[PDB]
Formats: C-alpha cells, structure tokens, sequence
C-alpha cells in the first residue's frame, strides 16, 4: 500500500558439502572441488610419451645384448619399464653397483650400441656357451667379447681406443670368475689373471677369483661386469694377462628427459602427461595419492587421501 | 564468517534463489517478487576462480630422479634415500593442508563480504526512506512498485523524490 | 584490527568483567550495571580451540631414519646427510614461524570481528530508539529499566512500544 | 530517568602476553600458549616403548657376541641404546660400513641367533685367543667359529647352506689378518688365503693381509667383519684357502619399527611416546627445540626456542 | 577489498593527496578544501613496515654444503644430491609464491579496512547532524566553516551545539 | 552557506604497480617491493671474507704440493676459489673419492702442513721426476716422500707416529703403479709389493698394479693417493714391502666455516656477505635468482625470477 519491504539474502543448496577451515573441522559449504588425484586411469598410456615395454627383459640385459633381449637392439624410449616376472637368459653375472649402472643407461634413454673396429692378435674372440642361447646354438652376449687363449698362449693384451668423438663415450666390460683352477689355465693359459682399464683421467684394476659357485642355469663359474666413461680428447686403455671379457664399441650418452620404472600393468592407447607404477593418472589436480614414485609432467605426492577446497559459500539451509 | 551476514543476522539462505548466489526478495504495491543481484555474485565468483586458476593446472615436469622402494638390505644409502623421500612427502603434504584450511577460511570470509557488502550498498542508497529490520530487511516508508524497486535493483533509485512521503510515515503517532 | 573496534573505538577493556569476554556496562532508571554476552564470547572460544585442535596433539609415529651427528670425518656422504638435515630443520622452522604469524594475526581480527558483530547485532535491536555515541556507548533515549535491558541482552527488545517516546525525546530543542 | 546509557565492551587482564603477527613483532594479547617443548623429562621413560640400556655394550658386539656382551643373547627391543663409555674385550677389529650393519640390526631390532649346523671337515673348530676372556679361559666370538688347520693340512672348504625358510637370512662372517708370515702357516697351513663367500645373485671375495698393527689389548693381527643376505629359495655357499672365521647360524630379518640410539642419561619408570638423546619428551605441542636427533610419535624439531601462538583477543588496559 | 570501501564505494582515488594516504575533501561557506589524514596514512605505514621488516633483512649464514651440479657421471650418489637439491629448491620456491600472494590479499585487505575506519569513525563524529551520500561524503545539514571541519578533522568536533540547526534542515518540505 | 559537504577518500598515483593475490594474477597497487634478488655484484669482494684465487692450482694440488702450487704453503681461506682452466704439473694420479677429500679439506679451510721427523732405514729417499719439475730440475711433490731401494734391497718398513696433540690429525700417502715389470724390480727390488696402513681402530691395505697407461705429460705409470686420520689417543703405523710413497707429516683438522667454490669471475674491491659462482650478490632481499650454488650469510634461491610484495594500496585512478 504506502510502504514496502526489501529483504536482502543468499542461496542455499539441499545438498551441500563439508570442507576445512582454519577453526573448523567439518564446516558446511555450497560446493566444493577435489586437489586429490586417488585413482589411477588403471593402464598404462601409449602418449604422449615414448614407453617401451621390458616384458620378459631388464633394462640391463638390454643395454648387454642378452639373446632373447636382441628385439631392443635399436631401441630408444622416454621411460622404459621394467616388468616384476622378466629375467637373464645368458651366463650367470653380477655387478659393483648395478643400480648405478641402470640409472646410468635409463637416463640416457637408449641402448643403440655403435660398433668399434678393435683388435686383439693372439687370442681367439667371440667365446660361446651353454648357457646363453642364440636361436639353438650356444652364443654369448651380443655385445660383449668373450676373449680366450689361441694356440698355446693369451699374450699380455695392450689396446687402445681414441675418443675423438664430441661426446662422452660409454664403454662396457667384464672379467671371468672360473670355477676351478683348470678351468683358468685350460682357457687362458695363466694360472692368475689381471684385467686393468684406465685413461688420462682415471683406471680400474680387476682381478678374478677361481673357485665353484652355486649354479645358475648350470654355471658355477661368474662374470663381474663394470664399465668406463671417456670424455673427448681422452684414450681408452685395456691390459689383461687373462679373463677379459672384452667390449665391441661404445654407447652414446645424451643429455635426457628418459628413466625407467617398476610396473606391472599393461600399456593401453589412452592418453597422459604423467605415468606411476599403478598407471598413468589425471594430470589436472595438484595432488596425488596414488603412488610416490612417478614421470613426467605430473601432480605432488601426499599422504591424505582428499582435500576438499571449499569454492562456494557457507550452505545454511532453513531451520526446523 | 567475519561479517556476522550469512550464518548471522541473515538467518538463512534460500534455495528457490537460483539466479544466482545473492539477491532480494520483496513486497510492495504490486505483490511480491523474488531478483538476484549479477554484480555481487559475479565478484564472488571471479574471485573463486582466481583462487581456482591459481591452484589447479600448474603442473611441473619431472624426469629420472632416485628409487623410492627396494628390495634388498643395503644400510646407510636406502636409509638416506627413504628418509630423504619420506621428508618430502611430510613436508608437501603440510603444505596442502594449510592450503585449503587458508583457502577456506578465506572463501568463507570472502563471500561473507559479498553479502555485507550488497547490504551496506542498498542501504545506502535507501537513505533516510527505509529502516534496517536487522534480519536483512529494509522497511521502505513509501509506496515503492515494481519500477521503484527495479531503480534500487539498478542503482538508479532517487530518494530526494520520495524524502516527503518517506519521512512522513516515519514520524507519527498515529 | 581490521574493525577498528577493540583497540579502537571501543578505547580499553574491562579488567572487571570476569563472566566473559564480551558484554555490556549500562546506567538506567534502577542504577548501573555490567553483563557478559555468552553468545558472542563462546563463538570466539570455540573458533580459538578450533585452532588449537588442529595445531595441537597431531603427532606422527617416526621409527630409524638416519645419523645427524657424526665423530669421524668422512667426506661425501656425511656432509649429504647433515645438509639433507639441515634442510628439513630449515623448512619446518620456516612452516612454524609462519604459522604462528598468520595465526595470531587471524585471531585478533577474529575476536576484533566478533566485537563489532555484538556491536552491530544490538544496534540493529534498537531501531530508531538510540544513538551511537562513538565511544561504543546507545544513548537509549526513553526509560529503560533492568527488564528493558534484559530484554535487549535477551534479543527480545520490541522497539515499537517505546517508540514514540523515543523519538520524542530525540527531536525537539528543548 | 527518562533516558538509559548501553555500553559495549571486552575483557582484559592486568599480566597479558605478548605474540608476533605478521605486522607486529610483539603486540600484547589477553592469554597465549607455547607451541615449542623446550625442556625434557630428564631421563627415559621405559613406557611405553621397549628400551634396552646398552651400558658396557655396543649393539655390534652384542650381534657378534663379545663374552662381555652375552648378557644380550636371547634379546630384542624397539629402541636399543648405546653409551658412551661402552667399549670392546674381545679380539680387535674393523668392519667394511660398520654403520650400515649397525643400522640393519638396530632396525631388525633384535640379536635372537637361530643356530645352524655347519660342518667342516678336515679343519679343527673353535679357536680360542688370550685378549678374548668368557669367564677366566680364553674364548672368542660366540657367534664367529674360528677355523684353523686340523694336523697337517687346511683343506679348500667348500660348505653350503640352503635358504628354504619364508625369510631373508642375514649372516655374518668375517677374516684373520695375520701379524707376521709365521702365524699365517702355523695356523693356515698355506702361505696367502681367500675367503670366498657367494649365492646365486651375488658375491664378496677377501683376501688377508699379513703384517702387524697397533697392539689392541695385546693383538697385533686384526680380523674384518663381513656379512651376506640371503634371500628365501636361495643357497649359501663359502670357499675358504685359509684365514676364515667361520658363523654359527643366521641372524633373521624382520621388517621393524625398531632403530638404535646414542644416549647417555638414566633410563627411568615415567611414561612417554617420544625418546631423544637429552630423555624423553612431552609429546603434546607440535615442535621442539631438544634434539633433532628422536624415535617414535614425537614433535618436529626447529631452531626456535620459543613460539607463542595467541590464545585470546588484544589486551587493551586502561590508560594512565 | 573486503570492506568495499577502496575500489569500491569510494568510486576512484585522489592523484592530487600528497599529503598522505587517506583523507578528506569538502566544500563549506569558507571554499573548497583538501586535507590529509595522518592517524590513519600512518596506522597503514606501520603495518607495512611490520611486513616489511619481518620478510627483509632476516637472512642466515650458510658454508659447506653439497656440490649442486657436476661433469662426470656417477649413477646413485649424484642423483640423490641433484633430487635432494631440486626438493630443497622447489619446496622453497612454493613458499615464496604463496607467501607474497598472502601478504598480498591481506595488505589490500589492510589499506581497505582504514578506509573503512576513517569513514566510521567521521560518521561517528557527525552523528544526526549529517548524512552519508552513498558516494564517500557526507552532507553536512548545517553552517560547518573550515574551523567547525578543522574540528571534525581534529576529532573535537562537538555535535550538540548545531543539532537543532541540522535536525531543522534535515526534516522539512520546503 | 547553510550546509556543507565532507568527502572521504585515498591517495593514488599514475604509474603503479601489478602484484599477485590469492584471488587475482595481476592487480594493479600504488607500490611495491622486489623480494627476489635477479642480478650479481658482477665480481666476488674481497670483504667481508678471506678469499683465495685458485689460478692455475686446484685445491688437491695445493695440499699435496706441486711444485707450481708452492704459493698456497702457508694458506688459510674462508673461501677457495677453483678456477675452470687450472691443472697439474707433477707426476700423473687418482685418487679414490677425489671429492670426499677435496671437501674434507676446504671445509678444514687451510694447507698449512706440518712437518714430522720420519724415518726410514734402508731406503732412499725425496723420488724425483722429469715430469714434476720445481724450478728447472726434477722434483717431486712437496708433502709427499717417493721412497725407493737403497743398494740392493727394499726392506719391509714398520714405522710408527703417536698423534699425542690435542686433535684429529690428517695423513696423506699413495702407492706407485709401475709401467712395467722392469721399472718395479729396478726401482723397489720386489716383484709385487704392498702397503698396509693402519692405527688402533682401522686399517687400509693396498696392492699396486704394473702395466703401462696413457701418457700423461709423458708418464705412462700412475701414483694413486689415500688418506688417514687419528684421534688424540691413537697411533699410525705403515707396512710397506714396496711401492710407498711415504708422507711427510700431517695435516691439522679444525672445525671450519670455511668450503669451496668453482667460480670463473674475477676478485674485486668490493664488499658483501655472501657468494656464488656468477660474483657476490646483494644480501638485501629474502630470495634469489642467481645461482644455488651459495656461501655464506646468503638469500635462498628459488625457481622465480620476480616476486612483488605490494608495499602500497589498490591503485584506483580516475576513470575515462
Ligand atoms: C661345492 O659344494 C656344492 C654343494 O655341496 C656343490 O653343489 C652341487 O653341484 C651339483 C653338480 O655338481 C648339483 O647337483 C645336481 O642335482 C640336481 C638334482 O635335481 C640336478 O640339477 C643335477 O643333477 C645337478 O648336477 C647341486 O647344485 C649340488 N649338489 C647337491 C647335492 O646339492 C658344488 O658342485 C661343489 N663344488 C665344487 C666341489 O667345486
Ligand atoms: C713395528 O713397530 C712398532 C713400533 O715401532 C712395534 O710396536 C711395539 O710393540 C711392542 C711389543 O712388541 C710394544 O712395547 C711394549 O711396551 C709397553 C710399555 O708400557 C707394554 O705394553 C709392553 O711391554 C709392550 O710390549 C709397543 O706397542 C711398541 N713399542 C714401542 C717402544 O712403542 C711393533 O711391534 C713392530 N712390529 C713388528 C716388527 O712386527
Ligand atoms: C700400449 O699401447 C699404446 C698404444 O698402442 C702405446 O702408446 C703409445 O706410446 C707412444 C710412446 O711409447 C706414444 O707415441 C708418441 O707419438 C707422439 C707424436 O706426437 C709423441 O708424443 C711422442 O713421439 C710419443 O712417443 C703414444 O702415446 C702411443 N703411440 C701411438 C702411435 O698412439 C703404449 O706405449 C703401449 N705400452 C706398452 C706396450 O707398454
Ligand atoms: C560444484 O563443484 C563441481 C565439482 O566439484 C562442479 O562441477 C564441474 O564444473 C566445473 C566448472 O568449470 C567443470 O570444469 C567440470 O567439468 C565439472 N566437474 C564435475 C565433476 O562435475 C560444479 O561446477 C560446481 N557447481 C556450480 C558452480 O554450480
Ligand atoms: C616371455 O617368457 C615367457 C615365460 O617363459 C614365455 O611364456 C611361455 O608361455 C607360457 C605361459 O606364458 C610359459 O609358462 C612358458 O614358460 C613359455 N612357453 C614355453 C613353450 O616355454 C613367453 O612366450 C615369452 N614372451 C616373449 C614375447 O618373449
Ligand atoms: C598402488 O600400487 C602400489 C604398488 O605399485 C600399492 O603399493 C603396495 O600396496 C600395498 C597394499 O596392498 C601396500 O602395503 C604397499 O604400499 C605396497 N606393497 C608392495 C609390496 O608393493 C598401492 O597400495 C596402490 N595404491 C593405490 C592408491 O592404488
Ligand atoms: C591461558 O593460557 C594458559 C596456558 O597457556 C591456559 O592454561 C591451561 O588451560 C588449558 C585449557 O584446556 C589446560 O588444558 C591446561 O591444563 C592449562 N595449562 C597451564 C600451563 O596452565 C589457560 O586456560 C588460559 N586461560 C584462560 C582460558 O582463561
Ligand atoms: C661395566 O664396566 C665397568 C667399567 O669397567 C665396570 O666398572 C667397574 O667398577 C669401577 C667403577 O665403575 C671401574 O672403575 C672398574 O673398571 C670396574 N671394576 C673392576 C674391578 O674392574 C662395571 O662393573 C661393569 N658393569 C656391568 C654391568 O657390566
Ligand atoms: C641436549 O643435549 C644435546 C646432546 O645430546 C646437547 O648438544 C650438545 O650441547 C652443546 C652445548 O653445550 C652444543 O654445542 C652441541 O649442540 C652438542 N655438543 C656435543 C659435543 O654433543 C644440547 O645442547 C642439549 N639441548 C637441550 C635443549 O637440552
Ligand atoms: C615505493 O617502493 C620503492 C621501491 O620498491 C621505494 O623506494 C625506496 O624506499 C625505501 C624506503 O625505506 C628505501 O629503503 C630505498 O632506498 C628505496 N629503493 C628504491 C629502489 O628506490 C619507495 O619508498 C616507495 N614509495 C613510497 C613509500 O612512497
Ligand atoms: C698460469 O698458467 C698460465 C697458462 O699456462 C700462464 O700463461 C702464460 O701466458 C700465456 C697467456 O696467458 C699462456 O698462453 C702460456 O701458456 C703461458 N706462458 C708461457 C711462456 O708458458 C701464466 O703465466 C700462469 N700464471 C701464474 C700466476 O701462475
Ligand atoms: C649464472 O651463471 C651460471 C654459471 O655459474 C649460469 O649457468 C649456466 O648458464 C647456462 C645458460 O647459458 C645454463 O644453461 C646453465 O644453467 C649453466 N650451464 C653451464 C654449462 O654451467 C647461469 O645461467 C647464470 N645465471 C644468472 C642469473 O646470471
Ligand atoms: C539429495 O540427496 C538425497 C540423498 O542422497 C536424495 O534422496 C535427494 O533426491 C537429493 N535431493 C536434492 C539434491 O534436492
Ligand atoms: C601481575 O604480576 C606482577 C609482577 O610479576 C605481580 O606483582 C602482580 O601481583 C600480578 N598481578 C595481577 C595478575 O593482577
Ligand atoms: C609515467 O610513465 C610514462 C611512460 O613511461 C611517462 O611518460 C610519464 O611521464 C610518467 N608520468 C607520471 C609518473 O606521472
């Protein structure tokens, strides 16, 4: 009539959501959105990235040419992953920090192996075995040297190899553990043998140790593998009275974005940026549950499992 | 909130508001009516979206780095590995929690604001015409339709020609 | 704080009100008195103990880590170690101080908030009846003995009957 | 009369507090609380945590068993600590990453040692030592075997021991280094020794030293610790030329919550969940200034001494 | 901010205030005028140098640590002090954004709030001898020379003495 | 006349400031302050600290002592700077952990190298070098003592050296590795030698290898380098029946503040509290953009290069 009322006010939803403040616990709230990644998108994404799947080989057995790890000869990736049932075919091995040797590849992200021409007058190359087949014949690493005696005699080995490259050359080399003393002097005449490699910069002595292990695939005997970095300008340098297992050339170090991981569920053809043993996962939210270890462009690691950041008001709904 | 407006001396929200996130409701000469206010909500939501912006999508690249998990024993590396990475994780995982507990209580707060803020505004506008009811309501002392109330709604609400009127109703017995 | 009320315009606290932490001092028909309001000083209390819930008693288990203090010189490792503790120190050292900072910061603006609020809340009761002396002080402008004020306390003041009064004694010369 | 007067205000105190804020550096408010724990209880609580008091044993010669350590045979615990004063009586020695081996008892949490039956024959057992005491008679190790010829000849052992428990076995095993040519025949035999000890995943191959060190309670000769795991399904194996000190069993590996700790102050009968080297701590408040150095549910540690976080409003007293 | 005062209900700020922060303008018998407000300008100063002073100048003496980048490659010693660095570096740069961006809301939220201040506190003053405009300024319904606004200015400014002239201009026709 | 109008209002200016909120990317204030330090100095200050200029010296071969790093005898540093074209003059090594004793030395923060009576009989001593020239004849080394036959024998050496000081004292020796066969006999009698050095609480036997490396300023043979320490109490002792190469005293251990850097800028007249790589850095300011690498009372780095804290209120000018 001759006045009028104007009440001011705000909207309210039936079915809020409850959220954190710095004085409340659980206050009640319009909406609310997720930071929490919890679930994964089950599989592995072809992309955007370049995965290659290890299946029944190491990355280590790769990068040494282990027989039935011949099909990643030329093979590069953005991360590698290495599968839990995956094993060694060829002569039984270990090696002075296999870890660091494993990050050392995967980092660079390729086993592309370039030949190198060496010699060695005197002995005779390419030693087979039976324990590491290649089709049904008895073979060895591919990319490993088994060096022996010739004739009647393994003359003290003096070799070497200029990197004249414009990069940091990989090289990759062993020794002979023999299971019996005759062994050691049936194959490389010598009772005791030594396998010095050095350059300008540095060396590294080996010497074997006879006697019987546990078999491995029918080997009581051992082959310890290392391996020499060579900046260019530097000489590669190798000396072995006997149980050399020589290198055929080097690998290439670059720079990489590559690694490897730890999974065991298959890669499929979704797409992501990021990628965790459990699978790849959603990129958008700044946190994550799933797993601590993971690639690529990809949210924080915490340990709760949600944390709900209030993005409405404070719901109040009418009073009964 | 801080303001003591919603949750406070507006003492409920209403769920047939869905316009937007503040408003009128009124009651005049020509029935009862219902409006949102664009301006206010839009503020708030814009400011929601900047806090959004800020948290969500930024996103780092992150390639080889160390192990998190082994197998065998080995001593004094792994127990600096896991430790190491256990820090981290502890460390961020502080920093989210903090994160949406000032991010909230900032929310609450912010949108606390909005509703005092569309208040004062109004207010102000009425002038010496109206009386604050302190549940959000204004008693406006003079016939005010449909246009008059769109003029508040508007800003374009001129009290200098219903002063008179106004004023009258305001101050007798009767 | 951001109010402008405790430490403002209110000029100083009452060393003698013990019932609470907020309430009323007044002068009537029937003499002086002072009240607490619990309405307002629980809702500061239970924000406060909100805080402390979420800082206090939320420990986390921590079993073998690493050595952070050695006696041999050793190199490489050592000093990874005591930098990798070193930093950790750092980081939640930093997390501590800034927490205290924004914490209290928050607090006085909080009970400042709730200051202004029974303010506010009150004045609102009074419609038309009083004034704001500045000082945080309503001249009521008609009698208002104990049960008056108690009504006011209670928020169950009904301005509309002292009305006329009021408004009486606000306007004339005399 | 015919007007009233309505008041609004706050309390205050007469003794208020003084707090930081993110504008002041001191600004004083009616009540706070402290949120670092400054002080320790003084000593450590045997509640609620399983403590062990080390006294004149350190946790490595408690595993290896020092006869002055057989105190600790049958014992475990979910914090072992270690004092100052302790020390070594048994035979002198050195161990290749002495905290490594500590730090994977101590986490363990336990020097429970399951006794396995080894045999070697063809070599006389037990060897006993004059700076090696159990009661007044001269013993060694009670966990080691010294191996030494039997007659006139020490045999190439070769001795194995299969892993068929659901478990990773831990056993330790170590090496003589003799003080001059003669004790290393008339106890060996031969003139230079190996220790070979292998499974099928790894190996670890000493060879001793002969020459004399400093005295260590009358001993110029040394013996190095060494230790293998074994993983279940696994096998152990050890060839030994001369100069091994053979084990007695296996330690077994449990994943723990246990950890060792450097402490010298008296353990006591209070009550806590958190332990630092200064005693226990309250566990209540969230950091603390005691010791960066702790074990169990226990306050981050920070460089401040003291941070008071405000616990009420400004206090405004009246003005003079 | 908050209080939608700045950038808010005071439609824009003033160029030519280089007394201070804060201030008035006004319009009397005597002329046009502008003033600062000292009270006030300095209160937000403060502040900000309390910001100021706790972030700047507080820096920490640090000697051997780790190497941070390196020409050979090693495998897994280098990489946990390349991660462990990159942590280190990360979690701080995090600290660095959201500090300032605090600060930030709350130094706009600071300088809004005396905005604010000043403007209650002169209504205050003025009491049933003015009325808010809605724009920042008030009307002043009586006679007000530069030593009655000095007064206001001041804080002195005694309202009893023009009541009834204000209350005269404020309630009629004319 | 009969009334009059008081308007409230704030400053502003014409040129402001855009900062970052938590709700707004770029809002614009009247000022603002840089809390991220972008550029350096330009050159490293001589003050507050001591710095030292490396030149054509690394810090190695400023402890060890070739010939042309005479200048750094009686040296002390807060700071040691590393220059990028530095090398060495004296014969060819390596040493095993280069890094670990490079920092156990700059953190000591000195070079000074004091001397002790040393005896050897039955051997020659002070080795020379056509590749370690001081002056324009054959030297060695400064600080370590090449021992070799005298007549016709090497006898086994046993010398000892109590460290009775007041502190941890540190040993530098190594070890020849010979070109060839005739160079070990014809310098050291043996065939194969050793040396064993060792104290109360450990020990470090080593084994040199013969055969010929790289050339390295014409010296295909090498000269590995090892350290020891001994606590106050304890006594050094060396066994060598070939291939030493003796040290002459000790190194002093104090608790530093001192370190190393690898910096290719200039020393200047300046003054600052801290450095790093690219020239010392105003202190000023919370954060850093430069480098993190750091010395000193020194910002923290970050990954942003600009971070305005606003100094000022919103900026609101007059709008068109
Ligand atoms: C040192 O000692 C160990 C054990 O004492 C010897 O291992 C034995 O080697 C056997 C072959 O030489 C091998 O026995 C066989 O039995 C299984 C039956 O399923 C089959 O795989 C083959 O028939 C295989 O030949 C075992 O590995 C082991 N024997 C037993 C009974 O465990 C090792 O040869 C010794 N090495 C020496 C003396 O140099
Ligand atoms: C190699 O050289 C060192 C020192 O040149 C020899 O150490 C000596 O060994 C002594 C026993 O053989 C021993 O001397 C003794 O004197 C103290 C007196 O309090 C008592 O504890 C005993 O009487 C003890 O026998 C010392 O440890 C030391 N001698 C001295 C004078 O410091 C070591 O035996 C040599 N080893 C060889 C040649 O194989
Ligand atoms: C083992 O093999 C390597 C290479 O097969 C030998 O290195 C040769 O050593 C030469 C000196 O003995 C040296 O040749 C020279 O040529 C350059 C010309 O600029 C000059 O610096 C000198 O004339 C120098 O004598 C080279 O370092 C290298 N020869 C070649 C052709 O690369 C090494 O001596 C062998 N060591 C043995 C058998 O013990
Ligand atoms: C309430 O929050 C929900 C999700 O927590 C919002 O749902 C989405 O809206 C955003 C807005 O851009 C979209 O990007 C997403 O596609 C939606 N996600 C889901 C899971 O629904 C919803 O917008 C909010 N409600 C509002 C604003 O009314
Ligand atoms: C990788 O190796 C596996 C495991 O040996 C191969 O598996 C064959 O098929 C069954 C079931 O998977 C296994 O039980 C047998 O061991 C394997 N068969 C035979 C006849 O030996 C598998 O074929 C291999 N795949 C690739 C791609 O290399
Ligand atoms: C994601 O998968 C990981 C493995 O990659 C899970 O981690 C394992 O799961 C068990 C729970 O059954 C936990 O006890 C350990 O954390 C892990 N154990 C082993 C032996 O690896 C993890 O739980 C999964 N998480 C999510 C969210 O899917
Ligand atoms: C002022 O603060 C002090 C301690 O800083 C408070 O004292 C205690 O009150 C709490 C409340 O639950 C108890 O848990 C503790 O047992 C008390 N501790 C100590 C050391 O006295 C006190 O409550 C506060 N004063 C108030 C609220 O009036
Ligand atoms: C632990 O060893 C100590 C130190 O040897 C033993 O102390 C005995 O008593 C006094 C004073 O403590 C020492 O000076 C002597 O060295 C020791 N006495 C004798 C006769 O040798 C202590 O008895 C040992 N305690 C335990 C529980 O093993
Ligand atoms: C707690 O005890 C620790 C030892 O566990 C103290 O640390 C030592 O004390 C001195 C001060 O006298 C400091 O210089 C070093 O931090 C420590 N030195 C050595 C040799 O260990 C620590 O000061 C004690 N702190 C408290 C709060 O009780
Ligand atoms: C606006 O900010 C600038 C710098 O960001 C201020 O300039 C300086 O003022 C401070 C005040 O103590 C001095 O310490 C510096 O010497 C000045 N630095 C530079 C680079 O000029 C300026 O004061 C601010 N403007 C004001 C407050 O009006
Ligand atoms: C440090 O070594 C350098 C590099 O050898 C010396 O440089 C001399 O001068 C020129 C130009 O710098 C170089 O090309 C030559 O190699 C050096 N001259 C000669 C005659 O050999 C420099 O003199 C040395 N300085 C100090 C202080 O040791
Ligand atoms: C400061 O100098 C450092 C070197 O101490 C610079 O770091 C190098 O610079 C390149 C850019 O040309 C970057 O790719 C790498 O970070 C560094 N490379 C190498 C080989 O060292 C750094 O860029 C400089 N930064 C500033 C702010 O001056
Ligand atoms: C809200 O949720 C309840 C229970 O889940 C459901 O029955 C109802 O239909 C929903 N109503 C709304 C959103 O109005
Ligand atoms: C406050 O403290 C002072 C000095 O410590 C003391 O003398 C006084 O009794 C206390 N008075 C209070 C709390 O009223
Ligand atoms: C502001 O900057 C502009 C462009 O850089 C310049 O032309 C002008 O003179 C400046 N004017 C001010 C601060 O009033």
């Amino acid at each position: 009539n001759n006045t009028a009322t104007l009440c001011l006010g705000h909207h309210a939803v039936a079915n809020g959501t409850l959220v954190k403040t710095m004085t409340d616990d659980q206050i009640e709230v319009t909406n609310a959105t997720e930071l929490v990644q919890s679930i994964s998108m089950g599989k592995i994404c072809n992309k955007s990235y370049r995965i290659l799947d290890g299946r029944n080989c190491t990355l280590i057995d790769a990068m040494l040419g282990d027989p039935h790890c011949d099909a990643f000869q030329y093979e590069s990736w953005d991360l590698f992953i290495e599968r839990s049932n995956a094993f060694s075919n060829c002569y039984p091995y270990d090696i002075p920090d296999y870890a660091s040797l494993r990050s050392i590849v995967a980092s660079s992200g390729t086993v592309e192996f370039t030949a190198e021409g060496f010699t060695w007058t005197g002995v005779t190359q390419n030693g087979r075995s039976g324990a590491c087949k290649r089709g049904s014949a008895d073979s060895f690493f591919s990319r490993l040297n088994w060096l022996t005696k010739s004739g009647s005699s393994y003359p003290t080995l003096n070799v070497t190899m200029p990197n004249n490259k414009n990069f940091d050359k990989l090289y990759i080399w062993g020794i002979h553990h023999p299971s019996s003393n005759q062994e050691q002097t049936k194959l490389y005449i010598q009772e005791s043998g030594r396998v010095t490699v050095s350059t300008k910069r540095s060396q590294q002595t080996i010497i074997p140790n006879i006697g019987s292990r546990p078999l491995v695939r029918g080997q009581s005997g051992r082959i310890s593998i290392y391996w020499t970095i060579v900046k260019p300008g530097d000489i590669l340098m190798i000396n072995s009275n006997g149980n050399l297992v020589a290198p055929r050339g080097y690998f290439k170090l670059n720079t990489g974005k590559s690694s490897v991981m730890r999974s065991d569920v298959p890669i499929d053809i979704c797409v992501s940026e990021c990628i965790t043993p459990n699978g790849s996962i959603s990129n958008d939210k700044p946190f994550q549950n799933v797993n601590k270890v993971t690639y690529g462009k990809c949210p924080k690691y915490i340990r709760q499992n949600t944390l709900k950041l209030a993005t409405g008001m404070r719901n109040v709904p009418e009073k009964q | 909130g801080i303001f003591g407006a919603i949750a406070g001396f507006i003492e409920n929200g209403w769920e047939g508001m869905v316009d937007g996130w503040y408003g009128f409701r009124y009651q005049n000469s020509e029935g009862t009516g219902q409006a949102a206010d664009l301006k206010s909500t839009q503020a708030a939501i814009d400011q929601i979206n900047g806090k959004l912006n800020r948290v969500i999508e930024r996103t780092n690249e992150k390639f080889h780095q160390i192990e998190k998990e082994f197998s065998e024993v080995e001593g004094r590396i792994q127990d600096l590995e896991k430790y190491v990475e256990d820090t981290k994780i502890d460390l961020w995982s502080y920093n989210a929690e903090l994160l949406v507990a000032l991010e909230n209580q900032h929310t609450i707060d912010l949108t606390d604001a909005e509703m005092n803020k569309l208040f004062e505004k109004t207010r102000r506008q009425l002038r010496e015409n109206a009386e604050d009811m302190g549940d959000g309501c204004f008693k406006i002392y003079h016939k005010c339709d449909n246009a008059c109330i769109e003029s508040i709604r508007t800003g374009t609400y001129d009290h200098y020609i219903y002063r008179d009127e106004a004023l009258n109703n305001r101050f007798q017995s009767g």
